[PDB]
DNA sequence: AGGCCGCTCAATTGGTCGTAGACAGCTCTAGCACCGCTTAAACGCACGTACGCGCTGTCCCCCGCGTTTTAACCGCCAAGGGGATTAC
DNA sequence: TAATCCCCTTGGCGGTTAAAACGCGGGGGACAGCGCGTACGTGCGTTTAAGCGGTGCTAGAGCTGTCTACGACCAATTGAGCGGCCTC
């Protein structure tokens, strides 16, 4: 075999199907969906070190990520993805 | 103590100052207003960011190490301002 | 008969003027009474740093600058002199606004 | 003696790998510590954003009559949302072509 | 009589249909001697994958096609819709090029 | 073993049919080689730093990734090659 | 007993702090650990640029015969250096106000 | 009571006299020369991060540096600062 | 039972013979006694120049395509800088030809 | 059995390496890289002796020196001298 | 207000140490480069068809300019408390 | 996170022209209608290297044991470097 390369084509596919059960999708778009998901990845988490560095914070919690979402993502986005993240850390505090 | 009007507080003169350091000869009437609603577009994005790092600061005063830190995630980033 | 200068004259004058001054062209009391109160309505009662205010003052002043070079670019690439809000349109457009 | 070994993707509802985010960021360096809500946080968005936009891609292939996920259905779907288009605004997409984007002066009377 | 379009209806439909189309423009091969050449002008003999060829290449078109719509712009707001070099050098020092 | 001219290789209807899908309806004849000049200096930027990567990969055989950081690096983020 | 302290930057002969660059870096949170050369040459590359640009303030203030410098000297330092510009296209000064620049175009005749 | 921040004052201040010492300074040019220093070393740093993560390099070496030195800083500066550098890592090393 | 030696010209970190140039100095009967900058700093103006002829040997071999100095380079370095020129306007070069000059009236038309 | 020869190869040779690590040397002009070392060296050499005959003083230091470099090469190479000498001794200072 | 000079402070680093990082070596193997093969896509080219661009004279008008007025800006002054910071 | 303090900001106030505000004779500016040289989209045949599909292969891409250079870190100690100052 070969090594192991992590992607994120079963999540993408996940996704997929609970929003859209009937469609395909081709490898190219899977591809620049993963181009997609690092390059956001790693525009939050440089944004989260800076302010990290700004408020000389040694540890990145929720709120800066919530931080540095209301800084890139634009408004309507911004707030229904602090909706879905504050959801999903209760769901999760609530285990 | 609310205020209202303010974005008139940049006066016209101060426009045509600031286009005589642009280079500018002459000037539309129709100008001054769209600088003045770009100006505000402008500082109303800065002062997002700024106003974004205060709360998450947990301060009140606005401090001008979050005007500069804005103005670099808009690629705007300037010098002077103990940077 | 009183002087007078024929027009353009006294603005290129002013062109010179304000290219080689260094200083702020905008009063400091309204612009600060302008970022209180674009600011009071993202978050009451914020306070300033008066050198917030300066800085916000001097990135702003040259924000546009560098905008009147792009207009005043737009305005000689469209062979005009008065520049019209279509050129900053254009300019910002372009920019990606 | 342990119980069940959950996975926290599905502890937080979700399908993005916790584990995998958590690991990124403290292989990243970002913060050599980072908040437990924080990477739970950070793929909810990034689920949320993946969601819509494969909404909006799976809605612009049925509208071109396809059935499988296109870079193209990308481009039209991605650069038709103002706010991730200026989310997206300097990013390219290989094979997605443009909008279809003709100026009225451009076109005849 | 031979059928023949009016000037700008081919150029109209070539608009839409790469507008429509997503393919590449551009000969490939030529494309990849021209890569060859300008990289044995920095380092000599290098090799390249077929894949960092086609990647260098959606980046060419997807900047020049940036860069056309920036002519575009600035072709309109010269009130022409024939672009001339000094529309493109212009819109590159737009970009702070 | 040299090669000379393949920036003609970006042939003249190339450039039409890419002003196409720019949108230009009527295209100068002095448009055709000033691109040609502003892609070579673009790609000579790109490659520039391609190659700054390549050495630093100590790689002879140039990949698709560096290309990916290269244009990452110019503002000019591509989707679909990274990885 | 003991060693003499004699400084890293006076290893490289160099006025730029090899302690205080290389403790910013292994902060700065860029990796955990840091080659021997990286912050000596990058100390190097500062003190170098942070040179011509003295040369340039210097010239510039002794053109505006006062000895002292002026962010417009800063100003007429950097935007007039290619280089520079190119390294501070965005970069904006504290009263520094332009460059002298009118167009042919504005001038009578 | 107050506490020290710290800043490159003395230094320029040096190199200032090293290169002309007849010629003052003001502290405002210093404020932007403060700004110059933090600002290009943490563009530089944030590149050489860059390339420590691409080529999977934990480290970030003298390689790493000037690598982001031909990348971000153009031309004639970079091969100066290569000149000094490879001078200054020589007698870093014979010392 | 003694410290390890380092060389002047490392302590200088420069690469001419420090040594060399000073017992030259002291041997050559231009004074008895010698400062202890006047060596150093001689050295220092010597390998900075010999350096900048250097450049310009090596630049104008890579224009002629070839990998080795000539004096023919040589000849073309000197007569094509005029500080040099005036260093050495007197001074003949072995084997090193001319410049390429031919007056205005010689040339046809 | 032969007597040792001395010139001034190496350092030469060195020197070309740092700012020309690629180019190679003909063995006739490093002759006349001999010469012209020589030749600007008994140059400042009498020009130091005649300054401190003219200053009575029986000792050249480096101030002799840069005023021979300030008499024989015009201007920007000696002013570009004063530079690299004066950092030279201020680190031959520090070492 | 630069700068300078006496006062403090944390910072910087050498000797050693313990651990991992990646460099070099090395094999392997799979796609890059190379090579000879057929094909209609590319192509570029001279051609006569329709249209682009910016310019004279004019036309209409639009701020730039030149002082006057004026009210609030500016610079100065005395008062309150906010919050920013800093050791715990 | 409770304190807190002190210092830095915020509202108030007694005058000031600097700055804003204003209306007017005025030259300049912007710019379409339309003649006019003209600069290039366009039908469409032709060439040839581009496209296609086809092969032996090895230079380097990538993988795998090594091992030593390689650099971070703790109690300590310093010499530089900064919080102050004042004054020329």
């Amino acid at each position: 075999k070969r090594s192991r390369k992590e992607s994120y084509s079963v999540y993408v596919y996940k996704v997929l199907k609970q929003v859209h059960p009937d469609t395909g999708i081709s490898s190219k778009a899977m591809g620049i969906m993963n181009s997609f998901v690092n390059d956001i990845f790693e525009r939050i988490a440089g944004e989260a070190s800076r302010l990290a560095h700004y408020n000389k914070r040694s540890t990145i919690t929720s709120r800066e990520i919530q931080t540095a979402v209301r800084l890139l993502l634009p408004g309507e986005l911004a707030k229904h993805a602090v909706s879905e993240g504050t959801k999903a850390v209760t769901k999760y505090t609530s285990a | 103590k609310v205020l209202r009007d303010n974005i008139q507080g940049i006066t016209k003169p101060a426009i045509r100052r600031l286009a005589r350091r642009g280079g500018v000869k002459r000037i539309s009437g129709l100008i001054y207003e769209e600088t003045r609603g770009v100006l505000k577009v402008f500082l109303e994005n800065v002062i997002r960011d700024a106003v974004t790092y205060t709360e998450h600061a947990k301060r009140k005063t606005v401090t001008a190490m979050d005007v500069v830190y804005a103005l670099k995630r808009q690629g705007r980033t300037l010098y002077g301002f103990g940077g | 008969k009183p002087h007078r200068y024929r027009p353009g004259t006294v603005a290129l004058r002013e062109i010179r003027r304000y290219q080689k001054s260094t200083e702020l062209l905008i009063r400091k009391l309204p612009f600060q009474r302008l970022v209180r109160e674009i600011a009071q309505d993202f978050k009451t009662d914020l306070r300033f740093q008066s050198s917030a205010v300066m800085a916000l003052q001097e990135a702003s002043e040259a924000y546009l600058v560098g905008l009147f070079e792009d207009t005043n670019l737009a305005a000689i690439h469209a062979k005009r002199v008065t520049i019209m809000p279509k050129d900053i349109q254009l300019a910002r457009r372009i920019r990606g606004e | 003696a342990r119980a069940k070994a959950k996975t926290r993707s599905s502890r937080a509802g979700l399908q993005f790998p916790v584990g995998r985010v958590h690991r990124l960021l403290r292989k990243g360096n970002y913060s050599e510590r980072v908040g437990a809500g924080a990477p739970v946080y950070l793929a909810a968005v990034l689920e949320y954003l993946t969601a819509e936009i494969l909404e909006l891609a799976g809605n612009a292939a049925r509208d071109n009559k396809k059935t499988r996920i296109i870079p193209r259905h990308l481009q039209l779907a991605i650069r038709n949302d103002e706010e991730l288009n200026k989310l997206l605004g300097r990013v390219t997409i290989a094979q997605g072509g443009v909008l279809p984007n003709i100026q009225a002066v451009l076109l005849p009377k």
